[PDB]
């Protein structure tokens, strides 16, 4: 019931809505066009249609849905591609059998037809169970184990608790009573993208996201539900950061979500991800599909499901926190999410503000990004997980003066910083340590001490010798090494070595394709300890550079051990190797 | 007395756009009368009538329109403006950007309902401000320093300590002392911060132990961002009636007025108002008026609201427009540069366009010394010579710097190394520090000194 | 003396010129997007209520 | 008496202005002078606070009487003003010892204050100067921020949705503001006897 009045491009006003609500999504016309409502004037409605409104007819039937832009959440939900507006790309493609998306396709989000196995928890039939509780676990795949969380807002004591066995999720897995009214619960739960999950107590994070980059992991950590940013434009570092979160981050789950970016770039990334598998520590060998979501929303799509994207990537990885997992989302392109905001906030003559972007940007942005964080789970059992937006940003020509880039920076804690100058010096790494920050390093430095009371010191020496390595580098620039002293040039040669061998990393490598933290600690130490023991003996610095000669090559070999002999049999040899560079330093003194 | 009416309850809206929420046939309005609003879900939210034209009434709802029907929602004519209920117990508590306690204790009993945006003070009544104020920061009272009711300002860009300053600040805050009942209580408005930094600053003030005397009013940054603009005018009403109507001194802080200014953009644009420069509503003067124009010291009574605001340039930069208005009406600057902190300087105020307009009056007899005026200046004035003399080098050489401009740059360096910084916890009293800024400013010869007189400085005697 | 000489001027380009130019752009770009550019807009969008 | 704030005060004949403004500041008399009956204009930028030449002005002319009327201003410099003037003192070729508050009067409404009030302000001020002036004196104002008089020309112009013509200003921001400032100038009364009073309007625009 309800009718469309006038049809100028994407605007649509239709008729006989008294009852329609703000921000509602509808379906338009017989071919199903989905549009959100934007203005209820009269007695009549106002509607912004995604896809392409050619052809509409006046008069065409306009069907109410009763709820905000949302999404289907539980079982499958892992794996699948969808599109902006929560659309499951790989079945659409398989039941149209075509390759174009259909204008006006109706396939629903997860298949409610397949069968997942279901075992409810030790609750009894007619107990009490509030909203958060954890009432069952389902097998969607193997070592993917998924709870099935009772929804929100719902609460009651237990009338029916289904036994365990096969189901799908169309059959009522249960039901129960607050009042003398009882509902049933089904294993689908719908929530709108807008309004965040709820949450018991916002806790303050206390465990380092270990990227597997020593880079990342020591000199610039970053803590689990915190927020990150990437200047990510060329280099594939961006790309390269994506797939070591995938393969050994903590996270026990990634959520990518692309918006607005290139079509072939996200065709070639969503073709890398199924290439892409990690080994389990137990020696098991997995696909990281099996815990990988993916939302890619190319220029192609709808300007509106662009800028819904990220807000279904936040809900889905909010929904995956809401069981206690450690997820990590990725925003690929925040930059095209603002254009697209942009282009948005045009179509509705909003008053522009500062080049050009609406005034509520930087708000948006900040609502964003204030979704991550450790947070204590909803409803019993007690548990507690994390999400952390790694979101990157794209400054126009790498002017941080965009006011995406601004507010980005002014939300965003930890600013990791890829540099194309490395990039075209060869830096596997790319990571700039002259930009770089961790916010969080004060909050982390429990952690730190915890692991080891001596890193951090260790960390806080390796930045001031990052420090003196500029100032050494406009020494070089202006007199040349001549003018440096025993104790410059030894500090010189420490900020080299740390650069070309435990600050880069050499990724393609088997051996230093992942860094654990034990082998980035010992590295640090075995650095740091041997540039003091070499510092205090100020000796010619030309006659410790030959007696220490075969050590600078023994320290390019200590970061070329594999992590395959382990972490204590890596640790062992780079420790053996200190200790003989630090006998060298003190008897030869 | 005239009797009671209960609110009429209409159903009328007849249009929804943007965050303004149209009605019709209202009977009587009442222009900006709160009205909530009570959705077909039957949650309610707050919301105030902006236009009021024949029986039509363009309410702007608070925490957004979405889920607004135009056949199933109520709204509620309170028939009053916006009023905030202050009360003495009120101290030592947290609110929230409307004023929810959220402190999980028992709201507040008010001892009288107060409106916000009150009346300005007739200036005829209006006082001058006539003592110094111990925060416990050198570089702050040494120079420029602040009066027990003048308004200023720190101009900071993000990512600096300014929020660990504020902390300081607010935990070390005293009189001269040279009274616990009429001591300075803090009045702390917190416009869009960051949850971390909520729990930072919810933590460092229950650390200190002066709970007893300060008001946390929070506002997150998921709050609506209407919310946030009634926060400044809800933390004020409440300074206003503790200090003018109770007596006690207030230190009234607000963190991030940036914020403010873009909460003000968001509503404008909203509306579609007249815009100044860089988008910002015409009427923003006005705003950041209304909002800082209330210290001052009233003749009749003994209290005192004391300004410290927070502001954060967006691109580092003084020419835009909230700064500008701000320095326009805050009678002063206290700026921190990031040029500092790049030289690991903790508290990184940079003194060269730092100055207190209201410094004339706080220096006196009654306190400071007698030479506090003339080493205040040399030290302000000596600095952009320093300066002069840096770039001379850069652009020409180390050769360039005479006898003279090498003196010049050696007090630049060892004004910038011993003078400015501080310990993180340091109560540097005034004249010990005075001490050494005379020792900066005999650096240079005794007789080379053109605006100071000798004589100033020689009636104080060093050791 | 020439390399005197040379590196006089080419400190002078980098810290002078420069710095002096580019915020000679900043400014004239904010000058006409700033305000020349929402000047329009606001203009036309008056506009448009009148016609409404 | 009565008149209207918008109609200038009635005159003879306006002549032109021959004896200059004795300020007591180095740079105002001596590179750059003003005469009595003139038009300044000082803009003080953000942060100068060009209030304190105002003040000055005030304090130390040579007019007979200065009726500082700063629109917009903060209220701190209206109680400076209101504390300072009657303490602070002049004297007369007669030798006695006297106030300047005997002959200062404040039209000032502050920041915080009705914004629509600020142009009742500018022209109550300048009628008020203009009948000392037909008194046969050598009056004088400053209007502090006037400025401040145009938001409140745009925050009107706004409501009325008139057509913005620069920066949201109206079309007749420069014809308003010459219809002020062109009612300064030395001139001979209306009526017997010849008096020859003038009027000065040191006005302050702060730009953005």
């Amino acid at each position: 019931y309800g009718y469309v009045r006038k049809v100028s491009g994407p605007v649509v006003i239709a008729d006989g809505m008294n009852g329609a609500a703000m921000y509602e999504l509808v379906r338009v016309g017989h071919d199903n066009l989905i549009g959100e409502i934007i203005r209820l004037e009269g007695d009549s409605a106002t509607i912004q249609v995604y896809e392409e409104t050619a052809g509409l007819m006046v008069n065409d039937p306009v069907l109410r849905t009763h709820k905000p832009l949302s999404v289907e959440l539980g079982p499958g939900i892992l794996g699948n591609i969808f599109d902006g507006i929560q659309r499951p790309l790989k079945t659409i493609a398989i039941r149209s059998g075509d390759v174009y998306i259909p204008r006006g396709v109706s396939v629903p989000a997860l298949d409610k037809d397949t069968l997942w196995e279901f075992q409810p928890k030790k609750i009894g039939e007619g107990d009490l169970l509030t909203g958060g509780d954890l009432y069952a676990t389902v097998f969607e795949n193997s070592l993917m184990q998924h709870h099935v969380a009772l929804p929100p807002d719902a609460m009651g004591k237990v009338t029916y608790v289904a036994p365990a066995g096969q189901y799908s999720l169309k059959d009522t897995v249960l039901e129960l009573e607050f009042q003398g009214v009882k509902k049933s619960f089904t294993m689908l739960q719908a929530w709108p993208v807008r309004t965040p999950r709820p949450v018991s107590s916002k806790l303050a994070a206390d465990t380092p996201l270990l990227t597997g980059q020593r880079v990342l992991d020591a000199l610039f950590p970053s803590v689990l539900g915190g927020t990150c940013a990437i200047p990510g434009a060329f280099g594939c570092g961006k790309t390269v950061i994506s797939q070591a979160l995938s393969k050994y981050s903590n996270s026990d789950t990634v959520v990518y979500v692309g918006c607005g970016e290139r079509g072939n770039e996200m065709a070639e990334v969503l073709m890398d991800f199924p290439q892409l598998t990690m080994t389990l520590p137990d020696g098991r060998e997995e696909s990281v599909m099996k815990r990988t979501t993916l939302v890619a929303n190319t220029s192609n799509m709808p300007v509106a499901a662009r800028e819904a994207s990220i807000y279904t990537g936040i809900t889905i990885a909010e929904y995956f926190r809401d069981m206690g997992y450690n997820v990590s989302m990725m925003a690929d392109s925040t930059s095209r999410w603002a254009e697209a905001l942009r282009e948005i906030s045009g179509r509705l003559a909003e008053m522009p503000a500062d080049s050009g972007y609406p005034a509520y940007l930087a708000a948006r942005l900040a609502s964003f990004y204030e979704r991550a964080g450790k947070v204590k789970c909803l409803g019993g059992p007690e548990r507690t997980g994390s999400v952390t937006i790694v979101g990157a940003v794209s400054p126009p020509g790498g002017d941080f003066s965009d006011p995406v880039t601004s507010a980005t920076l002014s939300i965003v804690q930890v600013f990791w910083g890829l540099d194309k100058k490395l990039a075209q010096r060869k830096h596997f790494p790319s990571v700039n340590w002259l930009i770089s920050y961790s916010k969080y390093s004060t909050a982390l430095e429990s952690f730190y001490e915890q692991f080891d009371p001596d890193f951090i010191n260790i960390r806080t020496k390796a930045r001031e010798v990052l420090q003196r390595e500029d100032d050494l580098n406009e020494i070089v620039q202006l007199v040349g090494k001549d003018a440096l002293a025993e104790g410059d040039k030894i500090t010189l040669e420490t900020a080299k070595l740390l650069r070309e061998d435990y600050l880069a990393q050499n990724a393609f490598t088997p051996y230093d394709k992942f860094c654990p933290f034990y082998k980035s600690v010992w590295m640090m130490r075995n650095i740091i300890h041997f540039y003091n023991l070499a510092n205090q003996a100020v000796i010619t610095y030309t006659l410790i550079k030959h007696r220490l000669g075969d050590l600078f090559y023994r320290l390019v070999s200590q970061k070329f051990e594999d992590p395959a002999e382990g972490e204590p049999a890596l640790v062992a040899k780079f420790k053996k190797l200190h200790e003989d560079l630090t006998a060298g330093f003190r008897a030869l003194e | 007395e005239g009797t009671l009416e209960v609110a009429m309850e209409y159903r009328t809206v007849t249009g929804v756009a943007g965050p303004l929420v149209i009605l019709d046939k209202v009977k009587g309005p009442k222009y900006y009368e709160i009205v909530n609003i009570r959705l077909g879900d039957g949650t309610m939210r707050r919301g105030q009538v902006l236009e009021v034209d024949g029986e039509k009434a363009v309410v702007q709802v608070f925490e957004g329109t979405s889920g607004i029907d135009n056949k199933f929602t109520t709204v509620q004519f309170t028939g009053e403006v916006l009023k905030t209920p202050v009360s003495l117990d009120m101290l030592g508590r947290i609110f929230n950007g409307s004023g929810k306690p959220i402190d999980n204790g028992p709201p507040i009993l008010p001892e009288a309902y107060l409106d916000i945006s009150g009346s300005s003070i007739n200036p005829s009544e209006r006082t001058y401000p006539e003592e110094m104020i111990q925060t416990g920061i050198s570089t702050i009272d040494v120079m420029n320093s602040i009066a027990r009711g003048q308004k200023i300002p720190l101009f900071s860009a993000a990512g600096l300590p300014h929020n660990e300053i504020a902390a300081q600040i607010c935990r070390q805050a005293g009189l001269v002392k040279r009274g616990e009942e009429d001591n300075f209580a803090i009045v702390f408005a917190a416009m869009g911060v960051n949850m971390e930094t909520a729990q930072f600053f919810k933590r460092d003030f229950e650390e200190n132990g002066s709970m007893e005397r300060v008001t946390l009013f929070l506002n997150l940054a998921n709050d609506p961002t209407i919310e946030r603009i009634i926060t400044p005018r809800i933390a004020l009403t409440t300074a206003e009636y503790l200090a003018y109507e109770c007596g006690k001194h207030v230190l009234v802080i607000l963190t991030d007025m940036s914020s403010y200014a873009d909460a003000l953009r968001e509503v404008s644009a909203a509306r579609e108002e007249v815009p100044g420069r860089r988008g910002y509503p015409g009427y923003m003067y006005t705003d950041l008026a209304q909002i800082y124009e209330r210290a001052g010291r009233i003749e009749g009574r003994k209290g005192s609201i004391t300004q410290i605001p927070i502001l954060t340039m967006p691109n580092d930069d003084i020419t835009h427009p909230t700064p500008d208005l701000t320095g326009y009406i805050t009678e002063g600057q206290i700026y921190i540069d990031r040029q500092l902190q790049n030289r690991q300087i903790y508290p990184p105020i940079n003194v060269l366009p730092s100055l207190s307009r209201l410094m004339k009056s706080a220096i006196g007899e009654g306190m400071t010394r007698r030479d506090h005026s003339d080493v205040s200046n040399q030290l302000y004035a000596n600095y952009a010579i320093g300066k002069d003399v840096q770039a001379m080098k850069a652009v020409v050489g180390e050769e360039a710097l005479s006898s003279e401009d090498l003196l010049y740059l050696e007090f630049l360096d060892k004004f910038e190394r011993k003078f400015v910084a501080q310990g993180a916890y340091d109560s540097r009293n005034i004249f010990q520090s005075l001490d050494l800024a005379w020792t900066l400013l005999r650096i240079f010869p005794r007789e080379l000194l053109h605006r100071i007189p000798g004589k100033t400085l020689d009636q104080y005697y060093s050791r | 003396l020439t390399l005197d000489e040379a590196i006089k001027t080419t400190n002078r380009r980098v810290n002078a010129l420069e710095n002096v130019v580019k915020p000679r752009l900043e400014n004239t770009i904010t000058y006409i997007k700033g305000e020349l550019d929402e000047l329009e807009r606001e203009d036309f969008f008056r506009l448009k209520k009148i016609q409404g």
